[PDB]
């Protein structure tokens, strides 16, 4: 009974077409992962630096380790060409796939074979399907593992010198380190999942990862939903999409976290500086500049009282002064280095700053994620000249965009889902109307 | 008003000679400045240490004179303190020093010239905007 | 029946699009408000009166062309293109801003021909004339905003330019100048906006989620005869749910349809005024409580002295370039800044 | 049996005439080089 | 202040408990209509 | 009929004055909590060091302030993102002092009206009611969110969150343009077009409903008795209504459908207010407004200027005031 | 419903639309470019070329300051490129 604007509603019986409606959106998934990164490569010039060139996709594949050399320095384009290359060629076989399921093949599935058709309402089936996708899901995070101890390695921002691939021999696997993250506080300072800031761990957690999604890809397998679960939910294909549309949400706000702040799987090098590292980089700039001029930085009183360069943080660590106060959580390679056991060394400071961090500061202060729509890099009254925005500022925007759509698709399929499932999801019985048949309330 | 042939000769050296670029060379020097300057000087400020600008007075004024083609050139491969006194390619840009800056690996001595010639011509077109900050935006 | 009841007649003839009396006024003026704005947003200059480029052919966007008001030295000439200032030239009156009193002008008598059509229809059809009445605020607001306000002050400049970022600076003017934010009669036009648009949301939402079951499809739409007499939705049922939800909840149809009437056309009469005082520099700008206190103590801060070194910031930095007709030279050492910016 | 000539005629073509000419003006202008 | 946190702590808790169960305590049969 | 099972049957009763369920046990709390805060703080709370300079400002209407200009002043800079309970200041003084209050209020008042929004699922399943004005509350709701959660996280620091004050609010508004130039940027544009437009049709709605009501009453009577509450049938002719409507524009710019317009009445604000709250959340990010400050020059070069460069120049003079004691270098990038 | 003008989407969709709009709309927008490419737009409506905003050493606008006066104002500023 759908309209043709509700038209791919009319799928939700349909097991054959709508797995070529998949499988065809599937295809749509991949090409575009092939096409943009070739697209990324026909653009690219080696002699900037990535976030210079509006790049989201090379940075995704340097970051694994391939392309890239001791400092984010490109090597070599052509494992750049080849991910490109082999995505958009499969993005064929599942477009014919797609195609064939949806327009040619069996319009429904339970007829033709009873393993690859389902009911909705088959919670033994709907389980089964489930544990089949965990298991791949663990596949995928072991292949994490795999690429960082056995084929190469990973980016390393935090290495010696400069950053370097680097290949992860000892992941973390104790379980304080790897499940203390989900129960460290999201707030600043801590940073949940966020706050991930070494190799070991990352690497680590995807072993327990894929563990674990095998675990429970067997265990739904072999399982059926217990009565406890069976009464919770609601059991229907719109409400499973639903619960999907929720979780996608929560990812898309978390992944827009992770970019905005992590510099360790989003190295600097290849993202830009994150907004607090920016911020940072400008005070340790005139820091920098003022020091050489003559002036005693541990000592200048700025115009509020506190250090015009540096002060405390709430619980007493030394920090740089002025705004940039609020980004005193901000770690990074360049500026580790200066750090003691109570916050920036003051002897360390005045002695032991080189060229490479001078470079380093000035170049982040001057890629801050601030930018234009129209791509003009900087405050908003800044003049035109730099076409500029950050891979940061548009990675973020877009999935919080994202996100926020999701929860919104979620309420709307979790309402309906449940409306549909009582029966009244296409209005109020005027015969059996509800409110009629109750007390007023005064 | 136009980019008439006056506005664009500027001083080559110090002894007075003159070059007249071309609008050819103009615009080339603009785009390669903002290619490998401007996220530092753009409209002739030094975002980094705001007290040194690109003006042709405050070029005058730096030893080596650097408000000609020549001392612009020379400042693009060697640069120097405002006084001369130390050199900083390790900190500043330039064909010395392209190892660590690598947008400075693809330019010619042509390029240098007509970034060089940009940066004379500018203030000539836009007088106090250049090098003067946000008060004249 | 003679030769103006056969006008009549012809003049009210249902067609594709109704004229009546109403649109002698209505077409040309209409029409010609439009035009304007459209020929002088794609070819007409501000450079004389402003020294702004405002054109598609200048090089700008759809976002900062615009019909840019008349010199200051203008007055509140009428510009008329046969005026004693264009003189019957056509290129002239453009350079001198002759468009902008064209399109105000004319829209002004547009508007009240759009409401006298209004009028023309709800009489000729059989209904009440409460659209009409309703449309009364835009009138207001766009004679306040557009004729009285310039009109109080020295010229034709300070109105508003009819363009996207025009407006956008027109805005930003009355913070800095006239502390409109503060002043009470615009906080009530903001409660009326918004008010309205609440009451939009949650009538359509509520409707359309108290739907009665009148047909089998799942669209919804299709159960719906415009000649049924049946309501379409529960009244009782949404009364129930927002008493439960919100405590209160409307129990009268009537009531509810003219209370959207109501309110925001209460919130535009009301902004329209607090702009007649603007005419008149009568602003809302300080409360004197507080400047008395802080000169005294310099250690009271507030957000509302907070806003007014904003308001001084926005006055000093763009007073140059938008009063270009005064030759206000600030040196540097003269324009506020707080440290560093 | 429809007329061709009507007052809806005259008020779509007082429109859509001008608009075309509009655009082919704004057209040409993205082509203007300073 | 510990003792605070703690009340704290503990009223969160209490409230969230209350949440879940309440949800899991066949809240879909909880309606007018079909009840399952 | 245990103990629990009769909890359960009162907390989603629907013979309640005030429908409490399961979203209402979080609601009723966290609103009760911030409810309290924050009149308690807008009348009494000492001055605030909102930006982290040991510089306070007086908020409450004790403290001088009237309803214009107080506020709940937001929390210290110097403590950014960092979670400040009362339990992790050395003592309410220093809770008061570093803005505490703030950070109670907007946490508890986010959960509350988040579970608002899910009390309007579930009483509506509980009437039997079609689900999705919860959907149009997420606008309003995600728009809260976008000035008190999303735009601190982005900038790094709940100091320039939205203050909880009439005054306050001009402050964020206008330190906003300064930074993004939110005027230009499109999702903003559409909050315009959402909130104008829905008084807009608001207005022609209530007008049009009005102007149609079947004649039920006398001259001396309102016209509002003329319709009963629960009546069966429509109270105003909805085809008189077109029929104006239609030659007012012409005929197809008018519905003759009430399902499809009350529909639009619910979509136009709606989806205006999902952008305007996604334009503020993402130059939260720093995506800003178009920038065409000296787009235009002419043929030697010389800057022509046009109303965007004077939107600037005003911008300006907003940054340059802006917390005019709490930049030590030349760049805001926060 | 209707009344009595020919339904839009019949015309639309018909050959003789097509035959006599097929010229007339691409024939307005030549019109339209010529307008500009030619020039005419800056002569008609007294718009700078981008050459001639200023005077070549001229950094001041050239702003109407008289009001009965402002005619000849203009044309002397517009005198003064030459
Ligand atoms: C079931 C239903 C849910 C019930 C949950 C109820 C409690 C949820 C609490 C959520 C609110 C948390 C706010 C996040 C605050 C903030 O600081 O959030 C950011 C944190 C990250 O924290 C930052 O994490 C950083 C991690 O970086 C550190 O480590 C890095 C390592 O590379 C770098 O070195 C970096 O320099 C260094 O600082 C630092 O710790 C910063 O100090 C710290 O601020 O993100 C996070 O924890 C990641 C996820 C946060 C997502 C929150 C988004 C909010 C979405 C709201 C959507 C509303 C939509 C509208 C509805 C209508
Ligand atoms: C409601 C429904 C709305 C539907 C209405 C439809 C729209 C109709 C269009 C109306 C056209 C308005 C024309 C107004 C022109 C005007 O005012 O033009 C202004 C002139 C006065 O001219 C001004 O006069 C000023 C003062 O001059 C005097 O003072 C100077 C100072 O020394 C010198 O001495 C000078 O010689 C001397 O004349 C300056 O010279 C200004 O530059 C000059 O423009 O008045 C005159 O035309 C007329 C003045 C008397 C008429 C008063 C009626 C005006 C209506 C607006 C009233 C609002 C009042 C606003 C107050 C808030
Ligand atoms: C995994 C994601 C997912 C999936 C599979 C579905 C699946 C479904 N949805 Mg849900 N939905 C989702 C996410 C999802 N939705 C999200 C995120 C939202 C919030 C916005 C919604 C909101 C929503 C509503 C409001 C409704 C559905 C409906 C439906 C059903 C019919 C859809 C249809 O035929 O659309 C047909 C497709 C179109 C009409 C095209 C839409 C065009 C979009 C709006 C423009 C996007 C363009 C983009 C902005 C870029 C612009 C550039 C330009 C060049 C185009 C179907 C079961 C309907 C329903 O309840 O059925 C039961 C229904 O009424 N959905
Ligand atoms: C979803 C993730 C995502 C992100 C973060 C980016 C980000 C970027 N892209 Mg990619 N892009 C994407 C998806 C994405 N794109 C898709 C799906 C396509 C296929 C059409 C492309 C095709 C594409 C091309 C062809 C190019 C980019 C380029 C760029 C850069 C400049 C963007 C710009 O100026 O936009 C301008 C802003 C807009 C267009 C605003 C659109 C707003 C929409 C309509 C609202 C959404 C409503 C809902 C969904 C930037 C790094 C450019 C670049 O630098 O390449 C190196 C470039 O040339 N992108
Ligand atoms: C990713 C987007 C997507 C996908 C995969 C689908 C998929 C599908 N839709 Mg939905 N739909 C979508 C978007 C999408 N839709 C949108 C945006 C709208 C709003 C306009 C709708 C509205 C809509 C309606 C109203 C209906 C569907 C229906 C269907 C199904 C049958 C369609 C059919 O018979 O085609 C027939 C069409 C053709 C034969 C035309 C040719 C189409 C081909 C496949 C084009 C692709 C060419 C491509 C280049 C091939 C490469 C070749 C290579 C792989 C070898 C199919 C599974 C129908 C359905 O549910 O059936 C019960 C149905 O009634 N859709
Ligand atoms: C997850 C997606 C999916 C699912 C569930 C199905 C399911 C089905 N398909 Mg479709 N199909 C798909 C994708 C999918 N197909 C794609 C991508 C293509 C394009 C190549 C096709 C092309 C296709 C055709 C042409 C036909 C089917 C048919 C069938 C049915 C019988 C399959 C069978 O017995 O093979 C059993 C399994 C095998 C014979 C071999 C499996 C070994 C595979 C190839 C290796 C594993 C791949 C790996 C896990 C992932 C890719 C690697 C990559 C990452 C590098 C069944 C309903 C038949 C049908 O419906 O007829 C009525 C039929 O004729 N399918
Ligand atoms: C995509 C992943 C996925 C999905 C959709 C499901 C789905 C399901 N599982 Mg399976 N499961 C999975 C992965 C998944 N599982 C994996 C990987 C494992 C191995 C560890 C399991 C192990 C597992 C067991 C052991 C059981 C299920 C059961 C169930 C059913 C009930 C789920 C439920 O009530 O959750 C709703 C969640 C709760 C009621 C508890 C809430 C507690 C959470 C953690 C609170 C945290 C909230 C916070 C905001 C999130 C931040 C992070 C947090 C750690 C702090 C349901 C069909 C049950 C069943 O019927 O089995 C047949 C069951 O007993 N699952
Ligand atoms: C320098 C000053 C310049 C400005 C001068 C302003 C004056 C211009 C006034 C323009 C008036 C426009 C009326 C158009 C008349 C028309 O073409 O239709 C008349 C023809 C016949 O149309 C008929 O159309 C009729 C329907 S209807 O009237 O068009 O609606 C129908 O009844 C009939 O059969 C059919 O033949
Ligand atoms: C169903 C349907 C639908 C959908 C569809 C789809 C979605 C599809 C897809 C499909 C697909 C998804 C496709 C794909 C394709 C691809 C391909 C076909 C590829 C190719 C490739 C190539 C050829 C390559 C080449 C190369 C190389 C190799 C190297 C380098 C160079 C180059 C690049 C050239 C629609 C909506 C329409 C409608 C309804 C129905
Ligand atoms: C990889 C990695 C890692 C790790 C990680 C992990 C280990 C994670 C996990 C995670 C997890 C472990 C998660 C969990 C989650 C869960 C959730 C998400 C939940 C949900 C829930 C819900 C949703 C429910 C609901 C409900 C209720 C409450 C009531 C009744 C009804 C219902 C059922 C509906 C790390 C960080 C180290 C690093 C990097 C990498
Ligand atoms: C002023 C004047 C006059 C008149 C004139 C006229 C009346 C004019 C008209 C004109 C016109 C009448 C014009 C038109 C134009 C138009 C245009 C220029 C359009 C455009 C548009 C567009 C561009 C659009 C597009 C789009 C988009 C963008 C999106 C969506 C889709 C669419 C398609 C909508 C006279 C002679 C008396 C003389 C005096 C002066
Ligand atoms: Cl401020
Ligand atoms: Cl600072
Ligand atoms: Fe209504």
């Amino acid at each position: 009974g759908f309209a043709w604007w509700a038209g791919n509603a009319r799928l939700i019986n349909l097991s054959g077409k709508l797995l070529g409606a998949h499988v065809a959106h599937a295809g749509l998934i991949v090409f575009w992962a092939g096409a943009m990164t070739l697209f990324e490569l026909a653009h690219f010039i080696p002699e900037k630096p990535m976030y210079e060139q509006g790049l989201i996709l090379i940075p995704h594949i340097a970051t694994l380790g391939w392309g890239v050399g001791p400092g984010g320095e490109v090597v070599d384009t052509f494992p750049f060409f080849v991910v490109g290359v082999v995505h958009l060629i499969s993005s064929a076989v599942l477009g014919f796939g797609g195609v064939y399921h949806a327009i040619r093949g069996p319009e429904t599935l339970e007829e033709y074979s009873s393993f690859f058709g389902y009911d909705w309402k088959d919670k033994n089936k709907m389980t089964t399907i489930l544990g089949f996708h965990l298991i791949v899901l663990g596949i995928g995070a072991l292949l994490l593992v795999a690429k960082a101890m056995f084929f190469g390695g990973l980016y390393d921002t935090w290495a010696p010198g400069g950053g370097d691939v680097r290949v992860i021999t000892n992941p973390t696997l104790d379980p304080r380190v790897i499940f203390g993250y989900l129960l460290k506080s999201p707030f600043g300072g801590e940073g949940w999942i966020v706050s991930v800031n070494n190799l070991e761990d990352v690497v680590g957690g995807h072993i327990w990862i894929g563990l674990i999604c095998i675990a429970g890809g067997i265990w739904h397998i072999l399982t059926t939903p217990f009565g406890w679960a069976r009464r919770a939910f609601i059991w229907s294909g719109e409400a499973y999409l639903s619960y999907s549309l929720g979780a996608l949400s929560m990812m898309g706000f978390i992944a827009t976290c992770f970019v905005w702040f992590n510099n360790t799987v989003y190295p600097s090098e290849f993202y830009g500086p994150t907004g607090p590292e920016a911020s940072q980089a400008q005070a340790m700039t005139f820091l920098i500049r003022d020091q050489k001029l003559g002036a005693n930085v541990g000592s200048a009183q700025g115009p509020t009282g506190l250090g015009k360069y540096l002060m405390r943080s709430p619980t007493g660590e030394i920090i740089f002064g002025g705004e940039t106060m609020r980004f005193w959580d901000f770690r990074g390679p360049w500026l580790e280095p200066l750090r003691g056991p109570n916050g920036l060394d003051l002897n360390k400071i005045k002695n032991d700053i080189q060229p490479w961090q001078e470079r380093r500061a000035a170049e982040y202060m001057t890629h801050a994620p601030l930018g234009s729509l129209n791509s003009v890099g900087g405050v908003a009254t800044e003049i035109n000249s730099v076409n500029f925005v950050s891979p940061r500022s548009w990675l973020a925007t877009s999935h919080f965009v994202l996100a926020f759509f999701f929860l919104v698709g979620h309420l709307w399929h979790a309402g309906r889902a449940r409306a549909a499932a009582a029966g009244f999801e296409k209005g109020i019985d005027r015969e059996s109307e509800p409110v009629l048949s109750m007390p007023s309330l005064d | 008003a136009e980019l008439t042939p006056e506005v664009l000769t500027v001083p080559l050296n110090s002894e007075g000679k003159t070059i007249t670029l071309t609008e050819k060379q103009y615009l080339e020097g603009k785009r390669l400045f903002q290619y490998a300057c401007a996220s530092c000087h753009v409209g002739g400020i030094t975002k980094t240490n705001p007290s040194l600008d690109l003006r042709t007075e405050t070029l005058a004024l730096a030893t080596p004179p650097r408000d000609n083609i020549e001392g612009l050139v020379d400042y693009m491969k060697n640069p120097t303190t405002y006084d001369g006194e130390q050199e900083i390619a390790e900190v500043h840009p330039s064909l010395r020093s392209a190892d660590i800056f690598p947008k400075m690996r693809n330019l010619t001595e042509k390029d240098l010239v007509a970034i060089a010639g940009h940066i004379l011509v500018e203030p000539k077109i836009l007088g106090d905007k250049w090098g003067g900050g946000k008060v004249y935006y | 029946r003679g030769w103006f009841d056969i006008l009549d007649d012809w003049l009210k003839r249902d067609r594709f699009v109704f004229v009546g009396w109403s649109g002698i006024l209505l077409f040309p003026c209409a029409y010609l408000a439009l035009g304007g704005w459209l020929t002088g947003t794609t070819f007409v200059t501000s450079w004389y009166t402003h020294g702004l480029a405002s054109s598609y052919l200048e090089g700008c966007n759809f976002l900062t062309v615009a019909v840019s008001t008349p010199a200051n030295s203008m007055g509140h000439s009428l510009l008329l293109l046969w005026g004693p200032e264009a003189q019957g030239d056509f290129t002239r009156w453009c350079q001198l801003g002759g468009l902008w009193t064209f399109i105000a002008l004319h829209g002004a008598f547009g508007l009240i021909g759009f409401m006298l059509r209004q009028f023309e229809i709800a009489r000729l059809v059989g209904v009440r004339p409460y659209n009409a009445i309703a449309f009364s605020a835009p009138i207001a607001v766009f004679v306040s905003v557009f004729l009285i306000y310039p009109l109080g002050q020295s010229s034709w400049f300070f109105a508003p330019s009819f363009g996207v970022a025009a407006i956008f600076r027109f805005l930003l003017f009355f913070q800095g100048f006239h502390n409109w934010t503060l002043n009470p009669f615009h906080m009530m036009g903001v409660a009326g906006v918004l008010g309205g648009a609440l009451l939009c949301a949650i009538h359509g939402a509520t409707v359309e989620n108290t739907l009665f079951q009148d047909g089998e499809g799942a669209s919804t739409f299709r159960a719906f005869n415009p000649t049924q007499a049946e309501e379409t939705y529960s009244m009782v049922t949404a009364n129930r749910f927002w008493s439960q939800i919100f405590g209160i909840a409307f129990s009268n149809k009537r009531w509810l349809h003219f209370f959207m009437l109501f309110v925001p056309v209460t919130g535009l009469w009301m902004s329209a005024i607090g702009v007649v005082g603007l005419a008149l520099n009568l602003r809302s700008y300080d409360f004197i409580s507080q400047e008395i206190r802080a000169a005294e103590d310099p250690e009271f801060e507030t957000f509302y002295t907070k806003n007014l070194l904003l308001n001084e910031g926005i006055r000093a930095w763009m007073a140059p370039q938008d009063q270009p007709h005064e030759n206000f030279v600030f040196p540097e050492e003269v324009l506020p800044r707080g440290n560093a910016l | 049996s429809y007329p061709i000539f009507t007052v809806r005629w005259v008020a779509v073509h007082t429109l859509a005439v001008p608009t075309i000419f509009f655009l082919g003006a704004i057209a040409a202008m993205q082509f203007i080089q300073r | 202040m510990e003792t605070l946190k703690i009340t704290v702590y503990i009223v969160v808790t209490f409230f969230v408990l209350l949440f879940v169960f309440g949800f899991l305590s066949g809240d879909p049969a909880r309606n007018p209509k079909r009840k399952d | 009929a245990n103990l629990w099972e009769r909890f359960c049957n009162w907390v989603t009763s629907t013979d309640n004055r005030l429908y409490v369920g399961w979203f209402g046990v979080i609601m009723i709390p966290t609103l009760l909590a911030a409810t309290i805060c924050f009149v308690i703080a807008f009348i009494a709370a000492p001055p605030v060091d909102i930006d982290g300079i040991r510089e306070p400002v007086s908020g409450s209407l004790l403290y001088g302030n009237n309803i214009i200009t107080g506020a709940v002043v937001p929390s210290s800079n110097a403590i950014g993102l960092h979670f400040y309970p009362i339990w992790e200041a050395a003592s309410l003084d220093e809770w008061l002092y570093n803005g505490g209050p703030y950070q109670l209020i907007i946490f508890h008042f986010l959960l509350g009206a988040s579970c608002y929004m899910g009390r309007q699922w579930e009483l509506s399943y509980r009437l039997g009611m079609r689900p999705w004005i919860c959907v149009a509350y997420s606008a309003p709701l995600a728009s809260a969110f976008a000035v008190f959660l999303i735009y601190p996280i982005g900038q790094g620091s709940f100091s320039d969150g939205m203050p909880l004050g009439i005054s306050g609010t001009f402050n964020f508004m206008i330190v906003f343009q300064a930074e993004h130039n939110i005027l230009m940027h499109p999702f903003h544009q559409l909050g315009v077009a959402g909130v104008f437009g829905g008084a807009l049709f608001c207005a022609m709605h209530g007008s049009l409903v009005t102007s149609s009501l079947i004649r039920e009453t006398t001259e001396t009577e309102s016209a509002n008795y003329g319709y009963k509450f629960g009546q069966e049938e429509e109270t105003y002719n909805i085809v008189a209504a077109h029929g104006y409507f239609g030659r007012l524009i012409f005929q197809y710019a008018s519905f003759n459908n009430s399902r499809s317009l009350h529909f639009f009445l619910a979509a136009w604000p709606v989806v205006g207010v999902w952008f305007t709250a996604l334009g503020i959340s993402t130059m939260a990010f720093n995506l800003n407004g178009f920038n065409f400050n000296h787009s235009v020059i002419d043929a030697k070069g010389n800057v022509i200027n046009t109303w965007a460069d004077i939107i600037n120049r005003a911008n300006l003079g907003m940054e340059v005031m802006h917390e005019r004691n709490a930049h030590n270098f030349p760049l805001d990038l926060a | 419903g209707t009344t009595g003008e020919r339904p839009f989407s019949d015309i639309i969709t018909s050959v003789r639309y097509w035959v006599i709009h097929s010229i007339t709309i691409p024939a307005l927008f030549i019109a339209g470019w010529l307008f500009v490419s030619t020039g005419l737009a800056y002569d008609v409506f007294g718009t700078p070329r981008p050459d001639s905003y200023y005077a070549q050493e001229q950094r001041s606008i050239p702003l109407v300051t008289d009001r009965f006066e402002a005619k000849q104002q203009v044309e002397t500023f517009l005198e003064q490129l030459k």
